[PDB]
């Protein structure tokens, strides 16, 4: 994004404006379901920008390049990465498990992380998957609001299950292995 | 004449019929391993509000 920001005018290169680019994207980019036509009339026209207000009373508006960030998610190589995209890998990660396995991780597509508040994210994902699915099976997106908070959440929901109370390490072991023990007492 | 294979008529239907009785009682004693069962469904019909536990 700060580089097809650069390409409009608005460069961001030093720090105070690299965290206002974030902002910015985190208020302003959306995913689009259909990147080709969506940018065919962003490109075009003032109809489809939003405007952002930088903290110096300057303000920028966002069009193409609103929905080209988030698109590397689905087009890697927009940044030199040699991929296709998170729903590949998606679908490979469903598809090397067991035939058995299959239909459930099919139905059970797992959003997570940030970057999963962008609009359309959730959708388009399944969208994606469904096409390179076979017919018969169902796909499906989990996308709660507990997005972008959901790994913490786990860590808490975690820490205090009763099934996880023999998992931590305690400051006695620790000692013993010293810090290398996680990898015998974690994963 | 019309005494013996009568007779032997008796004995190959007796064997006969009788296999398929002995077959048909276990048929007939016991007809619920060949039954079904309703099973019903729970199917959380709440969708208007959310669980308590940390997970929901």
């Amino acid at each position: 994004l700060m580089k097809i920001l650069t390409e409009r005018g608005y460069s961001f290169v030093t720090t105070a404006e690299r965290e206002i680019v974030r902002d910015i994207k985190e208020k302003l980019c959306y995913v689009a379901l259909d990147f080709e036509n969506e940018m065919a009339t962003a490109a075009s026209s003032s109809s489809l920008e939003k405007s952002y207000e930088l903290p110096d009373g300057q303000v920028i508006t966002i069009g193409n390049e609103r929905f080209r960030c988030p698109e590397t998610l689905f087009q890697p190589s927009f940044i030199g990465m040699e991929s296709a995209g998170i729903h590949e890998t998606t679908y490979n990660s469903i598809m090397k498990c067991d035939i058995d396995i299959r239909k459930d991780l099919y139905a059970n597509n797992v959003m997570s992380g940030g970057t999963t508040m962008y609009p359309g994210i959730a959708d388009r994902m399944q969208k994606e998957i469904t096409a390179l699915a076979p017919s018969t099976m169902k796909i499906k997106i989990i996308a709660p609001p507990e997005r972008k908070y959901s790994v913490w959440i786990g860590g808490s929901i975690l820490a205090s299950l009763s099934t996880f109370q023999q998992m931590w390490i305690t400051k006695q072991e620790y000692d013993e292995a010293g810090p290398s023990i996680v990898h015998r007492k974690c994963f | 004449m019309q005494a013996l294979l009568g007779a032997r008529a008796k004995e190959s239907l007796d064997l006969r019929a009788h296999l398929k009785q002995v077959k048909k009682e276990d048929t007939e004693k016991e007809n619920r391993e060949v039954g079904d069962w309703r099973k019903n469904i729970d199917a959380l019909s709440g969708m208007e509000g959310r669980k308590k536990k940390f997970e929901s």
